[PDB]
């Protein structure tokens, strides 16, 4: 009921995957070898969004993953939860398709999208009744990029009506850690726009200062910030899956924060963040938690919402309190705040409260924003992408991989009607 | 203030906020410096417990006019302090922290 | 005999249907697995032993808060095959619950009534619960209201709806929702007892001592408000009231029949003890604007009719010198056309406390149904929050690509200013 087929894709995709399972794993209560060691029966009362039940009451998560290079197969699957995944779910190519998207797009992704796309029709006629979609990936990767995209555009035509988000992870603003970053997230970004219903950007710099800011984390490492992703993930989709007083699935969400069929793009958020220092001096109630997501600071993304307008927010929380002060919080923040949200959306705010919190907390919450400050993070790809175009730096690979200039012409095009969507609205 | 090394990082480091007005200050984000403060100064060599319970609070302009400690007691220690020393410590404290700052300001001049 | 189905659409609905459902099993005297340790007969059936199965249908499009009913205390209660449930819900849209999603199960939730309705002798009515801004709460309550005209076109059909709150919301879409809701239902209704959650909010803060109520505080203020309301079918009382005396004596007009519900003895434990409330009190508190379970304001319309149901230790002569005082009174007033403004009944029931709640245990109370023209100002409200969103054209897509067209979002705001109009015409003074 409501299944989720969730696809992790590149580097960046298979860690916050193979992170993402585990938080999950931890809520329904599920070992690492795939037995069910929970306490409370709302765990196993709906494993079925997320969970295949297997022969001997052995649970397998309904994910594929998939990647150019065999690396981080091996990783994941020697790693802890690796014996978890289905091993016929591991769809792996030889050659990494560098930093290409042209490769993993034309060349390899084709051989590894059929393949691919043959495993993720199984999985889908085993559902019962399917949900939707969720990738994991990065925009500024090789394989990652490309072959998510390829995959998105392949299964979106394949099953229209269902629900595909993904959680895409964007270039950062200051630091690249990649030369061709803007000419793979300007391609993905275009074929996001039409393929996809929910695009939740994150980038590695706002989580970095949530991280060392926030969390007060002296190392933080890549699990860290996967486990932040994660815990978005867990609360959209746990407002999906557990018993809750205002329910919301993904196509509710969608909704509710999707106006205009390319105003798709959000900014998340989480906000029972607390350095372990100060989790003795905090007070965990509604109104610390929304003041704490509507904080610019915590936001996922590097991009500021004061310099936008809200076209609407999602406020997931989970844990047992009391709606009127979820409301009231609500309308504070919107009065407070009335000149950072649209003014032609009244109440551009979608509650929805789930009974059971995460592992560890009492409350919790995720923030996901729809609001025009998305326009600055696209405005920096496309002067990053325009600098190297006009000088045609880096495009000869793009080129003899058997892509074309038009199609680069036409992926800024639609990335600046983007950005004029955004400013205009 | 009876530390005096551990006041002494705290006053560096809520310099470049406090300078902004009040309403663009949430108390979320001062707990992260607050406990980095405790880290860097000899507070650190400390009981955990007693740590446990320095907090902030804000009262309720500037950044200089609303921002002082708190230390909540509570339980069987709470029946010697009784939310009248907590309400006299808070008048002390003020001018404990602006008869600090006027120091401060006295020796950037200087 | 005067059998009645009561159908619960939506989390709002099956949420109020559970506080319902319990408060008549306490009333009654039924423990949560049907069995007793007549008047129990317009809402449970007998079947052979001592098992009362509750004449009601839970009617969902998710699973859910419907499962959570299934293994609840009152698991045993009700019939296995009148918990109807959906698998994916319509994620408070009225196209999905009305078009794509609810024709799915608008069948089974129509046989399912008619194997009720044929267990019946003689039907009163229905009670539809559901709320005004929720996805099958108002396109399936739609949808089935219109199923039920059709099929069962001379028996009452009241409603109580949980119309949007001026200020707190919480879904974006509600204004369109509730401007469709309003139009296909206002096509087939008799009349709709309206409340808000604002407003109870506000009561159960100013009287009832609680800073931090949840949904089931006010589940338990509508149950107590549905209890008071059907107490003449369950019980004995000096005057009897039935649903079509409740359709007749509030409805004035076709299009304008959307009372507001109140109940006065909300009071605590320790406030009740200190306080002698009597049949002057209550009624005293039934009109105080501050005590409207709807948060209008009175005293900018015009009362049209007032349904003052008494219940408990209650004397009639007590209630005429109430109702002459709040007559006499002059910031209460009534339309020019109805000199006769008030239907009253009494039942000798006192309102059964539930183990668990807040309100306190009280000799009298009444429950007080006004048709005013105040519900004008929200409905403009309403309409101006549509008129913004649509003019921006937001959230159309979701709609129009769900089995409905734009046609049909500028017909319901015509009908809507119809009935605006039809509410200012009957506001003015008779020359």
């Amino acid at each position: 009921m409501r299944e989720i087929v969730h696809i992790q894709a590149g580097q960046c995709g298979n860690q916050i995957g193979a992170k993402f399972w585990e938080v999950i794993s931890d809520e329904h209560g599920i070992d690492p070898s795939g037995n069910y060691v929970g306490d409370s029966d709302l765990q196993l009362e709906r494993i079925s969004v997320y969970y295949n039940e297997a022969s001997s009451h052995k649970y397998v998560p309904r994910a594929i993953l998939v990647d150019l290079e065999p690396g981080t197969m091996d990783s994941v699957r020697s790693g802890a939860f690796g014996h978890l995944f289905r091993p016929d779910n591991f769809i792996f190519g030889q050659s990494g398709a560098g930093n290409n998207w042209a490769k993993g797009h034309y060349t390899e992704g084709a051989e590894l999208v059929d393949s691919v796309l043959d495993v993720v029709r199984k999985e889908c006629e085993n559902c019962d009744c399917l949900q939707g979609f969720q990738l994991t990936h990065s925009l500024g990767g090789g394989t990652g990029s490309g072959m998510g995209t390829l995959l998105i555009s392949k299964v979106r035509e394949e099953y229209p009506d269902r629900i595909m988000n993904t959680f895409s992870v964007v270039p950062s603003p200051k630091v690249s850690d990649t030369v061709v970053e803007p000419y793979n997230a300007t391609l993905s970004i275009h074929q996001l726009v039409e393929n996809t219903d929910e695009t939740y950007c994150i980038d590695n710099e706002a989580l970095y200062d949530i991280c060392f800011r926030t969390l007060k984390l002296a190392t933080p490492t890549y699990g860290d910030l996967n486990h932040l992703v994660s815990a978005t993930m867990s609360g959209v989709t746990t407002s999906l899956r557990f018993p809750g007083q205002l329910n919301a699935d993904l196509r509710k969400l969608a909704v509710n924060m999707v106006p205009f069929p390319r105003l798709h793009f959000f900014m998340p958020g989480f906000a029972p963040l607390t350095a372990r220092g100060s989790q003795q001096y905090r007070a965990l109630t509604v109104p610390e938690l929304t003041q704490q997501m509507f904080d610019a600071k915590n936001m996922m993304a590097a991009c500021d919402p004061r310099h936008g307008r809200y076209l609407t927010v999602a406020t997931v929380f989970r844990g047992r309190m009391s709606m009127k002060e979820v409301d009231e919080q609500m309308l504070a923040i919107q009065s407070k705040n009335s000149s950072y949200f649209v003014e032609w959306i009244p109440n551009n705010v979608k509650v929805a409260v789930c009974d059971i919190p995460p592992r560890g907390l009492k409350m919790s919450s995720t923030f996901i924003g729809n609001s025009t400050a998305i326009q600055e993070l696209f405005k920096r790809i496309s002067e990053q992408f325009t600098a190297m175009f006009r000088r045609k730096a880096f495009l000869h690979w793009y080129t003899g991989e058997g892509m074309d200039e038009m199609e680069f012409t036409e992926a800024e095009s639609n990335m600046n009607d983007l950005v004029s969507e955004y400013q205009q609205y | 203030l009876g530390q005096g090394d551990f006041i002494r990082h705290l006053m560096d480091l809520l310099k470049p906020e406090l300078v902004r007005p009040a309403t663009t200050l949430y108390q979320h984000n001062l707990t992260g410096i607050l406990e980095t403060a405790v880290r860097a100064t000899n507070a650190q060599f400390d009981s955990p417990e007693i740590l446990r319970r320095l907090d902030v609070r804000l009262l309720e302009d500037t950044g200089w006019d609303v921002f002082s400690l708190d230390y909540h007691v509570d339980g069987p220690i709470a029946t010697v302090f009784t939310r009248e020393c907590m309400s006299h410590y808070l008048r002390v404290f003020n001018f404990l922290w602006r008869a600090k700052r006027m120091e401060y300001i006295l020796t950037d001049i200087r | 005999m005067r059998e009645c189905i009561s159908i619960h659409v939506g989390q709002a609905g099956v949420q109020i249907g559970n506080a319902c459902w319990e408060l008549y099993c306490l009333e009654h005297g039924i423990q949560p697995d049907g069995q007793m340790p007549d008047s129990f007969n317009t809402f449970f059936s007998e079947t052979g032993a001592g098992k009362h199965v509750p004449r009601a249908v839970f009617v969902d499009l998710e699973p859910t808060v419907i499962d959570e009913v299934r293994t609840g205390t009152y698991r045993q209660l009700f019939h296995p095959e009148q918990l109807i449930t959906g698998k994916e819900d319509a994620a408070n849209n009225y196209a999905r619950g009305h078009y794509t999603i609810g024709k799915e199960i608008i069948d089974l939730v129509l046989d399912r009534i008619r194997k009720l309705a044929d267990q019946c002798t003689g039907l009163q009515g229905f009670l539809v619960f559901h709320s005004f801004g929720g996805g099958t709460g108002s396109g399936f309550t739609s949808l089935l209201m219109e199923r039920l005209s059709v099929d069962y076109g001379k028996k009452s059909k009241l409603e109580f709806s949980i119309y949007p709150a001026p200020q707190v919301s919480t879904a974006v879409v509600e204004p369109y929702n509730s401007i469709l809701t309003t139009h296909t239902t206002l096509e087939h209704s008799d009349c709709a007892f309206m409340v808000d959650n604002e407003a109870i909010y506000d009561i159960c803060r100013r009287n009832l001592d609680i800073e931090r109520p949840t949904y089931t505080n006010l589940n338990r203020l509508i149950s107590q408000i549905v209890s008071s309301i059907t107490a003449s079918l369950r019980f004995d009382g000096a005057l009897n009231v039935d649903l079509t005396d409740f359709q007749t004596n509030l409805v004035p007009y076709p299009r304008i029949h959307f009372p507001l519900a109140t109940y006065a003895p909300v009071i605590s434990a320790e406030k009740a003890y200190h306080e002698q409330l009597s049949v002057a009190e209550i009624t005293n508190a039934c009109f105080e604007p501050a005590n409207q379970m709807v948060k209008c304001d009175p005293r900018h319309g015009k009362y049209m009719a007032c349904c003052l149901l008494y219940r408990g230790d209650v004397v009639p002569k007590d209630v005429n010198a109430a109702i002459a005082t709040i007559k006499t009174k002059r910031s209460i007033q009534f339309v020019d056309w109805c000199p006769t403004g008030f239907k009253v009944g009494i039942n000798y029931q006192p309102p059964t406390v539930v183990p668990g709640g807040d309100l306190a245990k009280v000799q009298r109370a009444v429950c007080m149904l006004s048709n005013t023209t105040a519900i004008a100002e929200a409905w403009a409200r309403l309409d101006h929050k549509f008129d913004l969103m649509y003019a921006k054209r937001a959230f159309v897509h979701w709609y129009v690509g769900e089995g409905m067209e734009e046609g049909e979002f500028s017909e319901a705001r015509e009908d809507m200013a119809a009935l605006e109009k039809d509410y200012e015409e009957v506001g003015v003074d008779s020359v």
